[PDB]
């Protein structure tokens, strides 16, 4: 941002992992995973990316693995869930990130990443399960899983600290609908003793156009004629 | 005007050439591309005519180096190269003389038996569409169309290796409108990449005498030394499977010394190893070969690695990464009885999976093998039969901490089947109780056990109704890890009133066990050792009866280790009795 008429044209100089076929990304701490369409069915990959200040550069690719139940203007989207005691994402409470992605990743204290793809179903990833090799490839079947199944393609996925009563121990999940299916979740633990999740599959009118998340379960989004809130607080 | 094409095409191929040669990883990838561009505009200007003769050889030139950089700049073949050899292929018919790929080239081949002067590029284009369906796994077909292109009259040979071998390149490729690559360089690579994959494919259906033919025929000839090395470790693979040990250990010599990445050699090694019973060695190649794992260019060109397949589980090619393999080592180390190393190595994988925040990622267990919990578990089962139980105690206690949340919140604890709870829960309890029998704490131990108990009959496991997570498939269910584990913490119980002196109580929890597996036999030793000692013979008798009545399969493993630990030596004496 530094960087040493008021237009200026970047050199390709600047380009990093040309993959060229790089359909969506997003970023961790130290990490770089993307998301690249290959042919029909797309591939998540994960890189490393040098924490010193030094030419700033990918690294050799750690991972990757085969998004097998996407088959086909929307670009997928991809976010960040990261625990406690564990970057651009968003932060979950225990114990939520207990319920939806298992002990595993509780006790790895595993970031885990959230792609919802222009299918609409929206799959889950976590990252230290996804280290692979030529010698080691990553099986599919076993190491990524899919919370709900979207009829409609996603536009947002976030999450909110209901119950408000930089670093917030969020508590809800949001996934959006191009066609306004809003699903919340969050942790009950109730009826049995026993931990149970809260699935809501809201239905706000129109078609979404962006969505966002402010202080405290309120939910800025955008149908195409005006820019309306949600308030799950 | 065909000259300027030609001149384009020559000067895109000269410049991939450049790439491949020379530069680092990005300048290669920006002309490369750049390359690859130019070739697609040329390939579009060149269709943008209705093919005549002088043309065609122009626009499969430039189709072969397309497909070819294409792939080599994917990274895999697939079947957008397939429909530009299908344009390619209209181009050749709708100038001279529709339904599917086979019958096409039948008929296009038909076309070329009139010897127009394209043949050099037509065999190329053959050799780049026979290396899609090998590396797509489209054999049969395959050998039809090289059958048709051959003579027909060998028909008879279906094998394809010999199909391959019979097959010439057309000519010596003269004067035409350069090319990155030649048809016997796809000659040379098909052979190869087609053995090896025969023979690995042959060798995980037990013929591992067949495989050495194939792999030998691979060898000899083109053959990166990359996969010279996995071929050798093949054949150290056939050679385990054979019996044959000492050409196994020669392969495998061989193949460290050629190799640059000598990782799946010593863990064939290792599983040699493991069949000679020499656990010493089996458990020095694994140490050696996690300090191998510690360490961790593309060419422009079509290359055999483009068309080996990814490696499978069933192959000795599949070695997983130093934190799979540290776990294989320490697996073996607990199976085996040298349990303050394997404390340590324990203790170094948790180290490695825990610690990780900077560095790059060290993976759990695959899926096949344990969870992460399994894990704690054997750990703190290592550190018991160590000696260090006043360390499997912070284990254990760490594992509840960082899952608390997840854990039942035991108000059906006074509501007393229904619900819900994973078996390393219950199982962390029985071994925080064993933990305190080593210390000598009889209270808190029949404490701790009962706990278990409680959990395993208060609640089941196997509750995979909702789908909630990444929830353990396979360990942490098994209704023999249950019924096992259910008999080994009521044995584990009743030994402890027996150590009190509550007989009676020792004598009830050994029945319930008597009632769960019948087939364990630990349990009759303590309940015919009761019986001998209170009321010996009627009860004795009636249960010898039922012993020679009943007379393992996939438990995990911390309770193997932790069943095979509390049970005594004097066993099958005192059944004899
Ligand atoms: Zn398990």
């Amino acid at each position: 941002l530094d960087h040493p008429s008021p237009v200026i044209p970047v050199d390709p100089d600047a380009c990093i992992l040309p993959d060229a076929a790089l359909c969506a990304f997003t970023l961790l701490d130290s990490v770089l995973v993307t998301l690249v369409q290959g042919p029909a069915r797309w591939k998540m990959q994960l890189f490393e990316q040098p924490c010193p200040g030094e030419d700033p550069r990918p690294g050799g690719q750690i991972g990757e693995v085969e998004l097998s139940s996407y088959t086909p203007h929307f670009l997928p989207v991809l976010c960040s869930v990261s625990p406690s005691g564990s970057s651009g994402g968003f932060t979950l409470e225990d114990a939520l990130f207990g319920l939806l992605f298992g002990a595993d990743a509780t006790l790895l204290q595993s970031p885990v990443v959230l792609c919802g793809l222009p299918d609409g179903q929206l799959c889950c990833v976590i990252l230290k399960a996804l280290v692979t090799s030529r010698s080691a490839p990553g099986d599919p079947n076993a190491l990524v899983k899919i919370l709900h199944h979207l009829e409609e393609p996603v536009i947002f996925i976030g999450a909110l600290k209901t119950e408000p009563q930089e670093d917030v121990h969020c508590d809800c999940l949001v996934a959006f609908g191009h066609h306004g299916r809003m699903l919340a979740i969050k942790a009950s633990w109730d009826e049995s003793g026993k931990l149970v999740p809260e699935l809501r599959e809201y239905c706000l009118p129109g078609p979404v156009l962006c969505a966002a998340c402010g202080g405290g379960g309120r939910v800025y989004h955008s149908t195409p004629s005006d820019l309306c809130v949600v308030d799950l607080s | 005007c065909l000259d300027l094409w030609r001149e384009k095409n020559d000067r895109l191929v000269r410049q991939a050439k450049v790439a491949q040669n020379s530069g680092l990883t990005l300048r290669r990838q920006q002309l490369a591309q750049d390359a690859l561009e130019g070739l697609r505009g040329l390939l579009h200007s060149l269709q943008g005519l209705p093919a005549a003769v002088p043309v065609l050889p122009l626009e499969l030139t430039v189709t072969c180096n397309f497909i070819i950089l294409r792939a080599s700049l994917a990274q895999g073949f697939t079947e957008d190269q397939a429909q530009d050899i299908q344009r390619s292929l209209e181009r050749v018919l709708e100038t001279q003389e529709e339904q599917g790929l086979r019958e096409l080239w039948d008929s296009v081949l038909r076309a070329s038996c009139l010897l127009p002067e394209l043949l050099s590029a037509l065999h190329r284009l053959v050799g780049l569409q026979a290396a899609l369906w090998l590396s797509a796994d489209r054999l049969g077909d395959l050998a039809l169309l090289l059958e048709t292109l051959n003579g027909s009259q060998s028909g008879a040979s279906k094998d394809l290796l010999l199909l391959l071998k019979t097959w010439s390149p057309p000519a010596e490729e003269l004067d035409a409108p350069l090319t990155l690559q030649d048809a016997q360089g796809l000659k040379d690579v098909l052979l190869t990449a087609f053995a090896y994959r025969q023979g690995l494919q042959e060798l995980i259906t037990g013929n591992p005498d067949k495989a050495l033919s194939s792999l030998h025929e691979a060898a000899s000839g083109l053959c990166p030394r990359p996969v010279l090395v996995q071929v050798y470790t093949a054949l150290g693979s056939c050679h385990r499977k054979m019996g044959n040990p000492q050409r196994a250990l020669l392969y495998l010599v061989a193949a460290l010394k050629e190799g640059s990445a000598w990782g799946p050699p010593l863990l064939e090694a290792s599983r040699l190893y493991q069949q000679l019973g020499d656990t010493t060695a089996e458990l020095e190649s694994l140490e050696l070969l996690v300090e191998a794992l510690n360490v961790p260019a593309p060419q422009f060109l079509i290359e055999v690695e483009l068309l080996l397949p990814p490696p499978d589980l069933a192959s000795p090619l599949h070695c997983g990464t130093q934190s799979q393999t540290k776990h294989i080592l320490a697996s073996r180390c607990l199976q085996t009885g040298r349990a303050g190393d394997a404390a340590e190595h324990y203790l170094d994988l948790l180290a490695l999976l825990l610690d990780s925040s900077e560095p790059r990622f060290s993976p759990p267990p695959s899926p096949p093998g344990p969870c992460m919990p399994e894990v704690f578990l054997e750990a703190a089962v290592a550190l018991i039969q160590a000696g260090r139980a006043q360390d499997a105690l912070t284990l254990c206690e760490e594992l509840l901490s960082r899952t608390s949340s997840l854990l039942p919140k035991m108000s059906r604890l006074w509501e007393d089947e229904l619900p819900y709870c994973p078996l390393w829960v219950s199982a962390t309890h029985l071994l925080q109780g064993q933990a305190w029998v080593q210390l000598g704490a009889q209270k808190v131990a029949i404490s701790e056990f009962s706990r278990c108990l409680e959990l395993l009959f208060r609640a089941t496991p196997e509750e995979k109704e909702q789908g909630a997570a990444f929830n353990c498939e396979q360990g942490c269910k098994s209704d023999a890890a249950l019924q096992q584990l259910r008999a080994a913490a009521l044995i584990s119980r009743g030994l402890e009133w027996v150590a009190s002196g509550q007989d009676t109580k020792a004598l009830q929890d050994f029945l319930l066990s008597v009632q769960m597996c019948p087939g364990n036999r630990d349990t009759y030793f303590h309940l015919l050792q009761t019986l001998k000692r209170l009321d010996r013979r009627d009860e004795a008798t009636a249960l010898w009866w039922r012993l020679e009545a009943q007379t393992l399969w996939s438990l995990p493993l911390y309770l193997e280790s932790y069943l095979s630990w509390i049970r005594p030596s004097d066993r099958d004496a005192f059944l004899e009795e």
